[PDB]
């Protein structure tokens, strides 16, 4: 057996919920973690000194963007994408094949790989499993996915694509010379069909990869048949390895889903509403654009520690949200990144003071107020590990 | 509300159900389906252009019972809130494609899913819910788990016979259920003699119809069981049927005495991208195939719905790959028409005493 990556500090005495550390070439990452995105950081004028000082430890990188510029061979010259950027922290990247990439520039999958489209009937590009792990090699992250075979669909593809994604898991485990340097994640799939699913889970944990991810289940699909495939991954996959939810970042799906047993998220979307004016509150978000908000001289949140809360007001903000709108993206980008690093920090803060359940009381009262104004959806899947609102 | 048989040949039952007062209903024949209150991908306005859609139009309990609240302030039902104020709904418990977790049927209560959490269903909750949806027919509270051990079917029959009772009970107290007909519901899992007594039970209730629960494969084992079943029932009355809906299986169950259908099965062929192509005067061709990439064909010549009448299997063939809504829309046009065409074909044979030809006909192609 591989030496293992992580370890567990605790574990909730109600729900199972887990504290953990994972060691990484480029430092410990405590768990459970929300993996911000580099470039849209940088995109919002973010430093590695900024994001550094939110206490981000672990960020990812889009393979697909990252390949198209600067391009592998610029980064690998760089020595690696963390010396191209400057980030000292750890960096995850998955494989090139669809994540963030246009279904305009796909073609069908083959057993060959991915097949990209150029524009106006040009010729294409083969993203081959073995490939996909030498262009993560030259990135160098410390944490590397398998190339899979990701559908968005029912009827056969399903089940082909998941053995499929079996298929390239084997293959990006042969291509992969340095496990000692970077570490290989595989991903489960098998859509919302619990068969499937199971199939997978029992196929991919006959591998011994250092961390196992959950795919397929960011979007789509019912609230009721999402918490139940999470929990159906989280009742199969190894306890001594890392659980990663792939493409979840809401915070109340962030509580929920460390209560069901997942360690590491993903998400693009909650940052992103920053775009729009939205900045993160533990009653869920302020539209700053909003009038109300002309006049309001308090910070987004007191008691957040990000620079924007410790610097601007609501009304500052407002009105750079209309008269100097590039300068404000930056300011909420940063207080929405620092708001779900702060929920994770409390959520394992509270695992490890065995307060776990207490604190998803809170965070749920605060939320929505009454239980009975809580998503139908988390109060079962709380009450499946023994969390009572 | 009657059913009146045109004919009856050879064990199948031609008619029309009237009166339900100016709307009449063609059997054998299907029930339009629905997921949330909606014709999957389709507006109010293209299914009125879709040739043959059915009079009645089947809602799942599953998909609305969490909406409750809202439609219990709304008052007018779920008919009006939707925007169908005139037509005809029957509302069943399940959902034949999404039914969610088993095992969560007691002699108290039934449990439902939807897009969030349980609804946990008493007697008085579920009519507490038929009163907020009001819709024309509903199917009674009943234990359908039996086979999904005699013990068990057993307990199917007499937990469902309980519900039945105690539904018809609050109906006679319901001033908004009294325009409203509920379903029996006939259970007892592969057990015959469970069956029989289900039948014969549910039978002396003043119930509007039966519905066949518990065939869903269709086994040649439960085929028996069902004609068994059917013999016990009055013929006045209609048979409805869940989780039957391919066309094979239809026709073996027309043969025996069930004259309603739910028309899902068009639906799971439009969510794998694919397209009814069957005669009934290859079954289904798969629409992300490269070699429709260049196919200006219409998905079936001669079809007259909006979809082969106006647009290629080229395009749709791009709209699968890029995701695009239109691609599900075109779709379900299509595959709703053919199998509505498909049931008038069905009616045809019967009037013509070829339905032997058709079945075959359909039987080749699988
Ligand atoms: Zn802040
Ligand atoms: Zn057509």
């Amino acid at each position: 057996s591989a030496p293992r990556i992580m370890r567990l500090v605790a574990e909730c005495s109600r729900s199972g919920a887990r504290a953990g550390e994972l060691r990484l070439p480029h430092g410990t990452v405590a768990t459970p973690v929300f993996m911000p995105v580099g470039t849209q950081a940088t995109m919002k004028g973010i430093t590695t000194e900024q994001l550094d000082s939110l206490g981000c430890r672990i960020c990812l990188g889009n393979t697909y963007h990252l390949g198209l510029r600067p391009g592998p061979e610029l980064i690998r010259k760089a020595q690696g994408l963390h010396g191209f950027m400057n980030w000292p922290h750890n960096l995850l990247t998955d494989s090139g094949g669809f994540q963030m990439v246009s279904l305009f520039s796909l073609s069908e999958v083959t057993e060959e790989g991915v097949h990209f489209r150029s524009p106006y009937d040009g010729e294409e590009t083969l993203l081959s499993p073995e490939r996909s792990v030498e262009i993560q090699n030259a990135l160098g992250s410390d944490i590397i996915m398998q190339l899979d075979h990701v559908v968005s669909v029912t009827g056969p593809l399903v089940e082909e694509a998941m053995h499929r994604s079996v298929r390239w898991l084997d293959r990006c485990i042969a291509a992969h010379k340095h496990p000692d340097k970077q570490n290989l994640f595989a991903i489960i799939q098998g859509g919302l069909n619990a068969d499937l699913r199971t199939t997978c889970l029992k196929e991919m944990t006959k591998r011994d990869v250092p961390g196992f991810a959950i795919g397929g289940l960011s979007g789509g699909e019912s609230k009721a048949q999402f918490w139940k495939m999470v929990a159906l991954s989280t009742s199969m996959l190894p306890k001594d390895k890392p659980r990663y939810l792939m493409g979840v970042g809401y915070a109340t799906d962030l509580v929920v889903c460390v209560a069901l047993g997942c360690d590491m998220f993903d998400c693009v979307y909650p940052t992103r509403t920053a775009r729009f004016g939205s900045a993160l509150v533990p009653t869920g978000n302020l539209q700053l654009k909003k009038k109300q908000y002309a006049k309001d001289f308090s910070p987004i949140n007191p008691e957040c520690p990000c620079p924007t809360c410790q610097t601007h007001s609501r009304a500052f903000l407002h009105a750079l949200l209309h008269s100097d709108n590039t300068t404000a993206l930056h300011h909420l980008t940063v207080h929405n990144i620092a708001y779900q690093l702060q929920l994770l920090s409390a959520v394992r803060s509270s695992i490890l003071e065995q307060r776990f359940p207490d604190f998803v009381r809170n965070f749920m009262r605060t939320m929505y107020g009454d239980h009975s104004l809580c998503p139908a959806w988390a109060v079962e899947a709380l009450a499946s590990v023994g969390i009572m609102l | 509300p009657k059913l009146s048989l045109i004919k009856v040949v050879n064990g199948c039952r031609l008619g029309k159900i009237q009166n339900l007062g100016d709307c009449t209903v063609d059997i054998p024949g299907c029930l339009l389906y629905t997921r949330t209150g909606s014709a999957p991908h389709l507006t109010h306005q293209t299914l009125r252009n879709i040739h043959g859609v059915p009079g009645i139009a089947q809602l799942t309990l599953s998909s609305l019972a969490e909406h409750h609240e809202v439609l219990a302030e709304y008052k007018k039902g779920v008919g009006s809130f939707i925007g169908m104020p005139e037509s005809l709904f029957y509302c069943s418990l399940h959902d034949p494609v999404t039914p969610g977790p088993a095992g969560y049927v007691t002699s108290k209560s039934v449990s439902v899913w939807g897009f969030g959490g349980r609804v946990e269903m008493t007697v008085s909750k579920f009519m507490a819910i038929q009163e907020a949806l009001q819709p024309d027919w509903f199917q009674c509270l009943s234990d359908g788990e039996a086979s999904c051990s005699i013990k068990r079917a057993r307990k199917s029959v007499d937990r469902s016979l309980l519900f039945l009772d105690s539904c018809l009970r609050l109906q006679e107290e319901s001033e908004v259920l009294q325009k409203s007909v509920i379903i029996g519901v006939i259970e007892g899992g592969d057990v015959m003699e469970e069956r029989l007594r289900s039948a014969r039970e549910t039978a002396k209730r003043p119930v509007g119809g039966f519905l066949l629960d518990g065939f869903q494969g269709v086994t040649e084992t439960r085929l028996h069981l069902l004609s068994s079943v059917t013999a016990e029932l009055p013929e006045d009355k209609p048979r409805l049927i869940c989780g039957v809906s391919r066309p094979d299986e239809v026709l073996e169950c027309i043969e025996r005495g069930v004259d309603l259908f739910e028309s899902f099965f068009p639906y799971q062929v439009t969510e794998r991208g694919c397209a009814l192509t069957f005669t009934f005067d290859s079954f289904e061709i798969n629409l992300k195939e490269k070699k429709y990439q260049e196919d200006f064909d219409p998905l079936v010549r001669g079809c007259s719905c909006y979809c082969c009448k106006n647009h290629t299997r080229a395009y749709i063939h791009h709209l699968l790959m890029t995701n695009e809504l239109l691609a599900g829309v075109l779709l379900m046009m299509h595959n709703f028409e053919h199998y509505f065409g498909f049931f008038c074909s069905i009616r045809e044979a019967l009037k013509n005493d070829t339905l032997a030809q058709l079945k075959e006909l359909i039987c080749r192609q699988m």
